[PDB]
């Protein structure tokens, strides 16, 4: 059954979200509307939180689509899992590393960055345009 | 003067560029009164270049005194704020042609793009009524996989007219919108476009009384009262 | 000397004043019509005294424009004035 | 269509079987469409925006 | 960058001396989408019928809903024209300020 | 030109809602609609595919479109089953992993889109002519399986909206699908969603966004 709004300020009487009291009441007093209900501030926090991570969950998508060694780690997984599991002690190791190099120093050196270029695509999906040149002449 | 930090790092190309630019570039205008007037007055498309008036004799269209009747007949049509109605086909194909003649275009209007404009309109509205629909209530059986009836007021449709504001054509009418739909309480609504005078309030006057019944103008407000 | 060239860069950038090229007037549909209704009722209803001419064309004997079926995208066009 | 009832029948002369077509049908018309026209639409606009639905 | 000090001499030929440092980046990055998308319009206006009249498709479709409209004031005086009809109400006469009434007012409300 | 699939998007209708021999308008309405999801789908896939650096349009990349509907992707999953690993997802972001007529009711859906062979499909849909690489791996696949389930949705809910005009207009006074009932239909399933509104309401601007994919 879909829970009901009460449900939902008897639960967060429970447990509050990560966005605390302080922050919500800076929003609120900066937009008016001064309320006294600490499952209304819970409640703003926790829709916020998720939009934010509905956000950043679709910049996690924007960014491992548009790089090849993502795609590839994808591809090639069990593939080089293959290659891991017949990389057993020292009698058996000349067969192997053909590859492991390359994308050993692509994938250990492929940290995950949130971009400018990643987010700016990211919100343009939820209605934003976000236009940073990549240089100003 | 003072700016040779500033002034000097500038390339040689853009400072030669830049020590020639004037007042004089154009041929527009910026008189906004003029602006205003030429975006008021009708204009009749007129002929004087000679592969044109070839063009537009060959295509059996007409000299100027047919495009002046259209843009009359244009402007004659019963527009939607009179009749309370959307328009219906012949309104819109006399309209969107006096629009036509006064842009530019002697030719014809094709009968495909009246239900075009038609299904805008039917789109257009249903995006604004809905979302103005979908904040006066909570539809719980909607929005949803597993009270009773309200009419929608002018101060509603002010109050969703910003809080979605990209809904509009941010024309005329959303100014009106803005600035005219919300009526203070003393207001007068349900009247007949003259009853909220001062002299409505304080006795008709009587007929005839005279033989060369000259009147005054407290009398002919009454008499306007009545038409 | 870098200061003829400071100052006439400086009269460069004092003389340049942008204008829109796309400027869309602020009206109305219904404010248009009915000045033009108004406007074609009292204009039917007097006549001129003109000196030699009157203004208007066919069925509109008001000031009345003058754009040409080309230069659609001019500015400016000419109008009717009744002229002696 | 010719309804006009003066003599030669809004024509230039009065022979009225020269100035006439040969063979001839019935014009086009149209009955009172009362039942089928509405004088409000935007009713019917917000009716099939907003319905019951339970 | 050029335009940054080229934006500094704009901001200066307007009497302005005093700004911070992001706002000439700000400027850059409003020209930069604003001509982008102009010239995105423009490229789908040419390939429908580049040159200036398409340029100048391009920002009439765009200037209908966003910037300072022109020559606004003939409109705003038939508006208020239809708002300056109605004579003044009746004021109070004890020297004071009146409220609306009180469903008018935001104090019979409850959270 | 046109019509050229009008056959298979009447056996396509017949599996959602009855069939009541349909149109020629309704099926002409549903083939240019279909020919128009098919160019924005390889349009915003090339653009999507082209800024990693293949102009080789891999299954997940157009996978990638609908990537919020995970019951459509688990029904796309379980349709590539028979043939006899996201990159976004929460395993993939680390670097290492460890080791009488029902007879007829089915034939209709066996019946498909592109399943004889993409002959007709790729000079219809035109897909060498915006497509800069040669994406054909499993991408025809995929573009089958979208417009079966474009037409399925889309007669589904022009059927649910012909019966409430039908119960609407049996209500004001006291069988086939028109181009209105697709128009109206179209304009219930192209409405954007509130949370892919949320971040411009209070500011005035016309939203530019996307034809949204079934």
């Amino acid at each position: 059954k879909d829970k009901t709004l009460e449900e939902i300020l008897e639960m967060m009487d429970s447990t509050p979200p990560i966005i605390p009291d302080a922050v919500i009441d800076y929003y609120l007093t900066k937009n008016g509307f001064n309320v006294a209900d600490v499952r209304v501030k819970r409640l703003l926090a926790l829709a916020t939180q998720k939009f934010v991570s509905d956000i950043a969950k679709d910049a996690y998508e924007y960014s491992r689509i548009r790089s090849s060694v993502a795609v590839s780690n994808a591809n090639n997984s069990q593939a080089r899992a293959r290659q891991l599991l017949q990389g057993q002690q020292q009698p058996g190791v000349q067969q192997i590393s053909q590859q492991q190099h390359q994308q050993n120093e692509k994938t250990t050196a492929s940290k995950v960055v949130l971009t400018v270029n990643d987010l700016s695509s990211a919100v343009a999906e939820y209605g934003l345009n976000i236009g940073r040149p990549d240089f100003y002449r | 003067y003072k700016k040779i930090v500033m002034s000097l790092p500038l390339n040689d190309r853009n400072r030669l560029k830049m020590i020639t630019k004037e007042a004089g570039k154009r041929g527009f205008i910026f008189c906004s009164v003029f602006q205003a007037r030429l975006n008021n007055i009708p204009k009749i498309p007129i002929v004087t270049n000679p592969e044109s008036l070839k063009r537009v004799k060959s295509n059996n269209l007409k000299t100027p005194l047919e495009w002046s009747q259209d843009i009359m007949n244009g402007f004659n049509v019963p527009l939607a704020s009179e009749s309370h109605s959307l328009p219906d086909t012949d309104s819109f194909y006399l309209r969107m042609v006096g629009i036509a003649r006064e842009h530019g275009l002697v030719g014809t209007v094709d009968a495909r793009c009246v239900e075009l404009i038609s299904l805008a309109l039917d789109q257009y509205l249903k995006n604004i009524i809905e979302f103005t629909i979908d904040t006066v209530r909570y539809r719980r059986k909607k929005y949803s996989d597993y009270s009773g009836l309200y009419k929608s007021v002018s101060e509603m449709a002010a109050d969703k007219r910003d809080a979605k504001i990209k809904q509009l054509d941010d024309d005329k009418n959303e100014d009106e919108c803005a600035d005219e739909a919300k009526s203070i309480n003393n207001g007068n609504n349900s009247s007949k476009d003259d009853i909220g005078d001062i002299s409505m309030s304080s006795a008709v006057n009587e007929e005839l009384h005279e033989n060369r019944t000259i009147s005054l103008t407290n009398e002919d407000i009454y008499d306007s009262l009545s038409i | 000397t870098p200061e003829e060239e400071t100052t006439q860069v400086l009269n460069g950038v004092s003389r340049s004043f942008p204008l829109p090229l796309e400027s869309t007037v602020l009206s109305s549909v219904r404010y248009r019509t009915k000045y033009f209704r108004m406007r074609e009722m009292f204009a039917s209803s007097f006549s001129v005294k003109p000196g030699y001419t009157s203004p208007g064309y066919g069925a509109i004997h008001s000031r009345v424009g003058c754009l040409d079926l080309d230069r659609t995208t001019d500015y400016k066009f000419r109008v009717r004035t009744p002229q002696p | 269509r010719s309804n006009r009832p003066t003599i030669t029948g809004g024509s230039a002369m009065n022979a009225s079987a020269l100035n006439t077509p040969a063979t001839t049908k019935l014009p086009p018309y149209e009955m009172d469409t009362q039942r089928v026209m509405s004088k409000r639409k935007l009713r019917e606009l917000v009716k099939t925006v907003g319905i019951d639905e339970g | 960058p050029r335009d940054v000090r080229l934006l500094h001499l704009l901001l200066a030929s307007q009497s302005i001396h005093q700004y911070e440092d992001q706002v000439p980046l700000q400027l850059m990055d409003f020209a930069h989408r604003y001509t982008q998308g102009v010239l995105k319009d423009a490229l789908v206006y040419n390939d429908y019928a580049l040159g200036v009249e398409d340029i100048r498709l391009a920002i009439a479709a765009r200037t209908q809903y966003q910037f300072k409209p022109t020559a606004p004031k003939e409109l705003m005086l038939q508006l208020a024209a239809e708002r300056n009809k109605k004579a003044l109400p009746q004021v109070m006469g004890t020297w004071g300020v009146r409220l609306p009434p009180e469903k008018y007012c935001l104090t019979a409300k409850e959270w | 030109d046109k019509h050229k699939y009008r056959v298979e998007i009447q056996q396509m209708m017949f599996v959602s809602g009855e069939i009541n021999d349909p149109p020629v308008e309704t099926t002409s309405l549903i083939e240019d609609i279909v020919r128009g999801q098919v160019i924005e789908i390889l349009l915003q896939s090339n653009k999507t595919a082209h800024l990693r650096g293949s102009r080789s349009i891999l299954p997940e990349d157009v996978i990638f479109l609908i990537r919020h509907d995970k019951a459509k992707v688990n029904r796309l999953r379980t349709y590539l089953s028979w043939k006899d690993k996201l990159p976004w997802e929460l395993q993939f972001m680390f670097n290492e992993h460890p080791l009488e007529e029902y007879v007829h009711w089915s034939d209709c859906r066996q019946a498909s889109f592109t399943f004889r062979k993409n002959k007709r499909f790729k000079d219809w849909s035109g897909i060498s002519q915006l497509t800069e690489g040669k994406p054909h791996d499993d991408v025809i696949d995929i573009l089958g399986f979208l417009t079966f389930e474009i037409v399925c949705s889309l007669t589904e809910t022009a059927l649910k909206i012909k019966q409430r005009e039908q119960v609407l207009q049996t209500q004001k006074d006291k069988n086939p699908l028109k181009p209105r009932h697709i128009e109206e239909a179209w304009r219930v399933l192209q409405t954007i969603d509130m949370r892919h509104r949320a971040l411009t309401n209070f500011k005035g601007g016309r939203l530019s966004s996307k034809p949204i994919i079934m």
